[PDB]
């Protein structure tokens, strides 16, 4: 009858409480009113449509105020030289000076430098001018308006797709390995082939005339002849200067190695043949499971199949197939854990084996992006494991699993989160204890009394992999060894030579410094993954609350009897689990900017010195870099770091408030509250003013969340600050 | 009694009241000063907001031997008067100068006492009985809460007002002293050469003690110096106590931030881990009480907040 | 409002009647427990869920349970 | 007094037409002393005034 | 047996408190207390403050049960007095709460047959997948 | 100075001030 119309109960609410959860129950579906699975899937569908129409649009205004407001055409021109504009600023509200302070590169205004990457990104993929940047704009904002339509298409009772649909597993497993992966990765080698390479060359290659061109002088004679040998037959010269002429070949698919010199970037024939590859594999396996034809596989026949003999893994997999199929909670658990991994992977193979021409010159970009997609990453991991127990709660069928590998795994989970609380100890006091050591002994003046334990595994591993400043001799190292002997004719030359180039970042040279720092991102890892676990197992039940899975995946407690509960729902498990990740990312992310800024600065004897003690990373991190920073301004004058101190200092206000909401609760504000409603009803002249809607404290699971919140964001804009403005 | 309502609503106005007129004038040329508009900030060069009153009671103090204490010879404090004393070379004591930065951090002050009121006054007042709970009285001094009831009732007890009111008090009294040290080194404190004085930091307080910026570098940065490279030194254990505060203050986070629920829930999987090898305690290990909790948490909080600033002056100050 | 129950495992004590501060629990007869009584939630209406009832039962498990519902006007505890 | 203020405040008076004047009205209130560009009022209109400053990787 | 009449009987002694009465007793749910105070003995206002009872019958007027209900239980074991109370509406009806049935809910009375009462044990409740596809909950079955 | 004299006033008041206004409609009624 009033907003929130999807819910009575919260409707029916007198106070501010039902704006609030309003504003909160909006996207749990399941938690309206008369829902059925039809309507979950056919709104989750439409919303997916939704999101996709903002990525579009998103996207399109990037393009956009870069080729409008930007100096694309300066940077392609001089890209070692310029820094690239992302967008010009109109303010209202700055000074004189302020004015003339941010006006930089070959603005006729204030303008501000982009550190996105999207620049070297475009420019190593083939876009020249503003006219593509605008043309392309144009398309994907087409692409938005298409994708908004389709929403609102299928919502129609003509085109409302029925559930057994949505449950057609294998056929979406077969379109998105097929289509989604290998088509579209073979179109973009299209595109590397027809155009990014061409570019490189400097043939600049259009709409109008792409037909026109031959990419390979004896083009698609080759390809169905069985001679493709000749598309590797001359590749780009070691002196090839990128986008123009000057020592360009002629070969389209490589397995070269290493960097295109003077870039410091994969080569683009390198790339070409990775996608072709990979689509290839894509599609021949995305032919796998039965649809219309008869020939495929079971997924239910494959997992019931596979339970081994003499019941080690108890029923195996029976009845898996149906809990997933039934529990999208389930599949989002799987899709954000493979989606936080690779997110984590992309960062860790992109600064290490950057892709794009004249990326990793930019200092600033490689370092915003990497922290970037940890931070994304970690959030993702987080939301994996808050996915889990909504499973675990809402969805298991405990009779349809007995005995699977999954009750099984509810069975023994004493053990499983006792011995995660185990590693995290161990590494927790060991780790402490040896940086603290280390501390003790530099403060006494005796560092050569320091526990330096060098990190042999990895050391050996990059020996492997073929540096040899350590001088191990195995595998790639040694000369004498099939596995140098097969791809030394290969790609090997090429890479030999990028990994003992010191210079860049391909398997950095590690130290006593680098040991310490892994295991204390191994503690990260294990506690997060203890509190995530914990919270999962123990959503259905415990010995304090064995009725738990009756109230659900938030609540603010049992009350204070028998000893106590608050903090004791799955939800504030994920919550405390937040923290973690923070702080394990936090440790991660210094960890990296660090590690680069000495080899950039071009003393990385700095950090292996005083990364082996926590006073060397609050002295030399954290007190060198910020001088400049905290310097934007001060009583005598300004300069352009102006807008990352005013954020700096924005986002540790922002972390100070998120302790008020964590620390303080409810009792205090809402008698507070009750004094100020008396004080206002009592008040003349204001009396003629009332509320509609009855003035509460907010929730505990209010104050959790606004807190937690608060603090995130309090946390990214503070590093972000810092990171951007001590890198540039 | 009868009219609680109405002090604690008033005290709750002027906190609003003082809090922005305080805060708010730092924020105000914060953004004015990263702006460009130093012309348009609060400070004895743009902006001024004199201590008109102070000012004429430091007029009345060193006039006083004079006129109102004729058998006083000098005044009761050089910091009144002028005769700027100095022994060994060093300053003594000597007039203490007051403009806009004093008239800024003395309203922040007064801010922070009033909030301290605020919590514990509400907190003594209201500790029989309020709207909420009307039965208070019955439930103790030291309790932690009612229950998820009433819409959630979390800290309404009087100890847990004297709880939030120590963080106030902790952050008030904080200012005080850094207010206090920068002051001494800037427009007090140091050397005394031809005829002249030098100041330990140059008399920097009053064009940057104006913004939080200022502080955030001309005091906690440019200060920290001496602290954290107090290694190889006599003062190292400062440098040592310097972190290891910043230790305890920051766990104290993990007892305040966190509720005893899922700590029992762990308590359960490490108690079947030792059950599991017939190592299980006769006394049930239980975590501590949501009051405990709370009670670890401020007292981790205060010992780390204040052994850091300890460690910080101490060394500082020495070297 | 807040959903109460009482489950039978009730012996009748009588604890979670004495303890509540709205009067939503009584005491009825029944012929289940050595008591020869059990307790009931006729006025849910009025119940805030503070869950001092709760706190008061000495059944392992506890056999009154209050859920946390819809939320209104008495439920959330308002003089104003 | 009474009189002239009961039919000068009489046309205003509905609730409707506040939505359909305060709101389009004082738009053309804003983007009219908000379009109005030059030194004279506000420093940003006024523009760069002097030659760029040299970046910190040899830029323009 | 009846429920007790609604008469005018005068307050007990009291200078006047903040605690008291706000906009929700005039356009919402008022609540009264009665009972028959044998001496003038003081008492402790559930919403501050001091006051002095009076002999014969008293009333007093709350915008919370909770405040009649900590009164009673005040009134009740200290005292050892026996209180009635019932709610208002702001249109001139009255709602008799307590005791409902003339005895107090802690001890058993004939007629109160038993309300959200589940025959079970709570662990022989069905998972919440067995109730989607409803607005029920997880108790009910 | 054509464009975002016109673009970037609307988008910081006209926006969230009919947003703010209608919004507020929504949820009180
Ligand atoms: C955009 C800017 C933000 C604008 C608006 C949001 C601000 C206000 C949010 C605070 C409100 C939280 C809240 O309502 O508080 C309570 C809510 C809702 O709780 C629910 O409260 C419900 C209330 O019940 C009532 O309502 C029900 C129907 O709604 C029924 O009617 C029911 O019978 C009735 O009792 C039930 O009790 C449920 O059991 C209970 O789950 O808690 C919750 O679930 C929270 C809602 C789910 C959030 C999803 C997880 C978010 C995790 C984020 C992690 C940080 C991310 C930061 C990234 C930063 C990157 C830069
Ligand atoms: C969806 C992505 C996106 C984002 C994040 C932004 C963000 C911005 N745009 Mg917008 N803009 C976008 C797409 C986007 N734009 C698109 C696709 C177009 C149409 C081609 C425009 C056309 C546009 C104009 C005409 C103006 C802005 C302006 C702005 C700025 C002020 C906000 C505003 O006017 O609204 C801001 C940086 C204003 C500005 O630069 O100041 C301005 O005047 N934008
Ligand atoms: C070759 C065919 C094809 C292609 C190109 C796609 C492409 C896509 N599908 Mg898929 N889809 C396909 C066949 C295909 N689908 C079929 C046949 C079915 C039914 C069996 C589905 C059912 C399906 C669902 C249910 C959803 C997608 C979604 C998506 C998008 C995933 C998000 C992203 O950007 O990555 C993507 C555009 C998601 C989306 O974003 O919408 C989504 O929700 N698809
Ligand atoms: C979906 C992407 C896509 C598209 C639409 C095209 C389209 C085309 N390609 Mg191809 N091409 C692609 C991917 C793509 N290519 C990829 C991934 C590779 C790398 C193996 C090549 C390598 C390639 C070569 C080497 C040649 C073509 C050529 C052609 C043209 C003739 C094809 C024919 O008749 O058979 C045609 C316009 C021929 C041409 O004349 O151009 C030609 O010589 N293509
Ligand atoms: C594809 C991404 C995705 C999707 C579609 C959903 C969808 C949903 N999430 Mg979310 N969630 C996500 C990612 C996602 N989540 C991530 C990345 C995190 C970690 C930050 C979380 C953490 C999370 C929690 C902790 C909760 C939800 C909840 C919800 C539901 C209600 C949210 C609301 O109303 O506000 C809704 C079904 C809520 C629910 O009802 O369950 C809830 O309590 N989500
Ligand atoms: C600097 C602050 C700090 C410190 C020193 C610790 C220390 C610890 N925490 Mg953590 N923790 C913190 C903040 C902190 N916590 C915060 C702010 C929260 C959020 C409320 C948590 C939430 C938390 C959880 C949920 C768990 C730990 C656990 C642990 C232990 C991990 C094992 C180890 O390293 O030894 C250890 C005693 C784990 C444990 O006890 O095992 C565990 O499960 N902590
Ligand atoms: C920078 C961080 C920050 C900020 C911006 C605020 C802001 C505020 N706090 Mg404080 N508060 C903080 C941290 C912070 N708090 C922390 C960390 C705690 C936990 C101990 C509290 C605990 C707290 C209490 C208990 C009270 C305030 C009060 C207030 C308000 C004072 C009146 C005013 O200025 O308006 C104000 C909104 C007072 C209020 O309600 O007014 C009040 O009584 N705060
Ligand atoms: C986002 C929308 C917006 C818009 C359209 C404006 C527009 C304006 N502001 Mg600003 N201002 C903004 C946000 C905005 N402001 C915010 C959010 C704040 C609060 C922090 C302020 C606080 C503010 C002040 C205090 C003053 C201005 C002033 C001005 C004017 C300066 C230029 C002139 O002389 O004419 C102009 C009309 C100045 C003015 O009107 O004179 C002035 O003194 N603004
Ligand atoms: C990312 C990016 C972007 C975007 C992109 C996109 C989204 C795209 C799409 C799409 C595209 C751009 C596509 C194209 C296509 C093409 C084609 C597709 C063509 C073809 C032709 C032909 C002639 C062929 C034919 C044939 C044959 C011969 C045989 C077989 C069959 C067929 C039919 C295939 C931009 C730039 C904005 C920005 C930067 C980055
Ligand atoms: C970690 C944690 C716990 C669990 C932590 C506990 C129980 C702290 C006590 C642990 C110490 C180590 C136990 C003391 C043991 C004796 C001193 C004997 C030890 C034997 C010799 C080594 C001396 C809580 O109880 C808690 C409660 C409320 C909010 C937050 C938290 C919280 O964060
Ligand atoms: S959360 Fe607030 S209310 Fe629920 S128990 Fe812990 S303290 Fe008592
Ligand atoms: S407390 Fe548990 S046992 Fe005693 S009465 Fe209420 S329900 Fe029956
Ligand atoms: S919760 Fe508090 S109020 Fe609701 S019944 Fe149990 S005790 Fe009486």
């Amino acid at each position: 009858k009033l907003f929130p119309k999807f819910s009575q109960g919260l409707a029916q609410d007198p106070t501010t409480r039902r704006i609030w959860y309003g504003l909160a129950m909006a996207h749990d579906f399941e938690s309206h009113d008369g829902m059925t699975e039809e309507n979950l899937y056919q709104k989750i569908f439409a919303s997916h449509f939704g999101q996709l129409s903002i990525i579009f649009l998103w996207t399109s205004g990037n393009l956009f105020h870069v080729a409008w407001q930007g100096n694309f055409e300066q940077w392609v021109t001089d890209p070692v030289h310029i820094r690239p504009i992302a967008h010009a600023i109109w303010d209202p509200h700055f000074g004189q000076p302020a004015v003339e302070a941010f006006t930089r590169g070959g603005a006729s205004g204030p303008v501000n430098i982009s550190t996105s990457g999207v620049y070297q990104w475009w420019y190593t993929i083939g876009m020249r001018t503003n006219q593509d940047l605008y043309v392309g704009s144009v398309f994907l904002a087409l692409v938005s308006a298409i994708f908004l339509f389709a929403g609102w298409l299928h919502l129609q009772p003509n085109f409302q797709p029925s559930l057994s649909w949505f449950k057609d597993a294998e056929s979406r497993l077969n379109h998105h390995l097929s289509g989604l992966f290998g088509v579209s990765s073979l179109a973009w080698t299209g595109h590397l082939v027809h155009v990014a390479i061409p570019e490189s060359r400097g043939q600049h290659v259009g709409w109008d005339n792409f037909l026109s061109v031959l990419p390979h002088p004896q083009g698609l004679t080759p390809f169905f002849t069985g001679n493709w040998a000749a598309y590797a037959q001359s590749p780009d010269t070691a002196s090839h200067v990128f986008g123009t002429a000057q020592g360009s070949g002629q070969a389209i698919l490589t397995f070269l190695g290493g960097f295109h010199p003077q870039t410091q970037s994969l080569w683009l024939t390198d790339m070409a043949h990775h996608h072709l590859a990979i689509a290839v594999i894509f599609i021949v396996a995305g032919h796998m499971y039965r649809t219309n034809f008869g020939i495929g596989h079971r997924m239910q026949a494959i997992l019931e199949a596979h339970t081994p003999p003499s019941g080690s893994l108890g029923a195996g997999h029976k009845g898996l197939f149906d809990t997933v199929n039934n529990s999208l909670h389930f599949q989002l658990g799987l899709a954000l854990a493979s989606v936080g991994t690779i997110t984590s992977l992309v960062a860790q193979h992109m600064y290490s084996l950057p892709p794009y021409a004249f990326q990793a010159i930019d200092f600033t970009t490689q370092a915003a992006l990497y922290t970037h997609h940890q931070y994304i990453a970690g959030f993702i991991m987080c939301g994996a494991f808050a996915h889990g127990a909504i499973f675990f709660i809402r969805d298991y069928d405990p009779e349809q699993n007995k005995g699977n590998v999954l009750a099984r795994m509810l069975d023994h989970k004493e053990a499983l989160i006792s011995h995660l609380s185990w590693v995290s100890l161990f590494l927790g006091f060991h780790t402490l204890g040896l940086y603290v050591h280390n501390d003790v002994m530099q403060a006494f003046g005796t560092p050569e009394k320091q526990i330096l334990i060098e990190p042999v595994f990895a050391q050996w591993i990059q020996a492997a992999h073929g540096k040899a400043l350590y001088g191990f001799d195995f595998l790639l190292s040694s000369k004498t060894s099939a596995a140098f002997a097969n791809g030394q004719s290969l790609w090997l030359p090429g890479w030999l030579d990028a990994i003992n180039n010191n210079q860049n970042s391909l398997f950095l040279t590690i130290g006593p410094g680098d040991f310490l720092v892994h295991h204390a991102i191994a503690l990260g890892l294990h506690t997060t993954t203890l509190i995530l676990v914990k919270g999962a197992l123990d959503a259905r039940g415990s010995k304090l609350m064995p009725d738990k899975k009756d109230f659900g995946y938030s609540f603010p407690c049992d009350g204070p009897g028998r000893g106590g509960t608050c903090d004791i729902s799955a939800y504030d498990a994920f919550y405390l689990a937040v923290f973690w990740m923070l702080n394990t990312i936090g440790w991660v992310t210094f960890y990296w900017h660090w590690k680069h800024l000495t080899l950039w600065q071009g003393n990385v004897a700095q950090f292996d010195e005083s990364s082996t003690y926590l006073m060397g990373w609050l002295r030399d991190y954290l007190w060198l870099n910020s001088s400049q920073l905290i310097n934007g301004y001060n009583p005598f004058g300004m300069n352009s770091l102006s807008v990352w101190a005013w954020t700096f200092l924005f986002g540790h206000l922002i972390y100070a408030t998120g302790f008020m909401f964590l620390i303080s609760w409810r009792g205090y504000w809402q008698e507070l509250i009750e004094t100020l409603v008396w004080a206002h009803e009592k008040t003349p002249l204001a009396n003629l003013v009332y509320w509609k809607d009855k003035p509460v404290a907010l929730s505990i699971v209010q104050a959790r969340l606004v807190g937690l919140a608060h603090f995130s964001v309090g946390y990214i804009f503070t590093y972000a600050a810092f990171l951007i403005a001590s890198t540039s | 009694i009868r009219h609680r309502d109405a002090i604690i609503s008033h005290l709750n106005w002027v906190c609003i009241f003082l809090g922005f007129h305080s805060f708010g004038l730092y924020i105000h040329n914060d953004t004015m000063s990263a702006l460009g508009r130093p012309q348009d900030m609060f400070s004895d060069t743009a902006i001024q907001l004199q201590p008109v009153f102070a000012q004429w009671i430091q007029n009345t103090h060193f006039l006083a031997p004079q006129l109102t204490a004729p058998n006083a010879l000098a005044a009761t404090s050089l910091t009144w008067g002028g005769d700027l004393v100095a022994v060994g070379g060093k300053v003594a004591m000597m007039p203490i100068s007051l403009g806009t930065s004093d008239f800024m951090v003395h309203h922040i002050h007064a801010f922070t006492i009033h909030v301290t009121v605020l919590i514990l006054l509400k907190g003594v007042l209201f500790a029989r009985s309020s709207r909420l709970i009307p039965d208070k009285a019955n439930l103790g001094f030291r309790f932690p809460c009612d229950g998820p009831g009433r819409g959630g009732t979390c800290q309404v007890s009087a100890w847990d007002h004297v709880f939030l009111g120590l963080f106030w008090m902790y952050n008030s009294l904080s200012i005080v002293i850094f207010h206090f040290s920068w002051k001494m080194q800037s427009d007090v404190w140091g050397t005394v050469t031809a005829s002249g004085v030098s100041h330990i930091t140059g008399g920097n307080f009053a064009q940057s003690a104006n913004t939080i910026n200022g502080w955030l570098r001309d005091f906690l940065w440019a200060q920290s110096s001496q602290v954290i490279q107090s290694y190889g030194s006599a003062l190292s254990a400062y440098g040592l106590i310097f972190l290891g505060a910043h230790f305890v203050w920051a766990f104290s986070l993990m007892f305040l931030f966190s509720g005893r629920g899922y700590w029992q829930e762990l308590i359960e999987s490490i108690v079947w881990a030792h059950n599991k090898l017939k190592v299980a305690p006769a006394i049930q290990p239980r975590a501590l009480s949501i009051t405990q909790g709370r009670a670890v948490g401020v007292a981790h909080y205060l010992l780390g907040g204040i052994a850091t600033t300890w460690s910080f002056f101490l060394a500082r100050i020495i070297s | 409002a807040h959903i109460v129950k009482i489950y039978d495992t009730c012996i009748g004590c009588t604890q979670c009647v004495r303890a509540c501060p709205l009067d939503v629990l009584e005491m009825v007869p029944w012929d289940g427990c050595k008591a020869s009584q059990m307790a009931s939630a006729p006025r849910t209406e009025d119940c805030v869920g503070c869950k001092r009832c709760e706190t008061a039962c000495p059944t392992d498990f506890l056999s009154v349970r209050v859920y946390l519902g819809s939320e209104s006007t008495r439920s959330m505890g308002l003089s104003y | 007094q009474a009189k002239f203020f009961t039919q000068a405040t009489d046309i205003i008076s509905r609730r409707e037409s506040l939505r359909a004047l305060v709101a389009l009205s004082g738009i053309a209130a804003i983007v009219t002393y908000g379009l109005k560009a030059k030194d004279a009022d506000l420093p940003i209109t006024k523009g760069p005034q002097t030659t760029g400053e040299n970046g910190k990787g040899g830029s323009v | 047996t009846v429920p007790t009449l609604n008469p005018d009987t005068p307050s007990p002694i009291f200078g006047g408190s903040t605690g008291g009465l706000l906009r929700k007793a005039q356009t919402e749910e008022f609540y009264v207390i009665t009972w028959e105070a044998k001496k003038e003995q003081i008492f402790e206002m559930p919403t501050g403050g001091a006051a002095i009872m009076r002999q014969g019958p008293n009333l007093l007027k709350f915008g919370k049960k909770e405040q009649c209900l900590a009164l009673t239980t005040q009134l009740r074991n200290k005292f050892k007095l026996t209180p009635c109370f019932y709610r208002v509406f702001p249109d001139g009806k009255v709602q008799y709460l307590h005791p409902a049935d003339g005895v107090y809910p802690e001890k058993v009375n004939a007629g109160r047959v038993g309300a959200n009462q589940n025959m079970r044990r709570i662990g022989q409740n069905v998972n919440p997948i067995k109730v989607k596809f409803s607005g029920r909950m997880m108790s009910p079955a | 100075s054509w464009a975002p004299s016109v673009f970037v006033p609307l988008t910081g008041l006209v926006l969230p001030a009919i947003a703010m206004a209608t919004l507020f409609v929504y949820i009180e009624k």
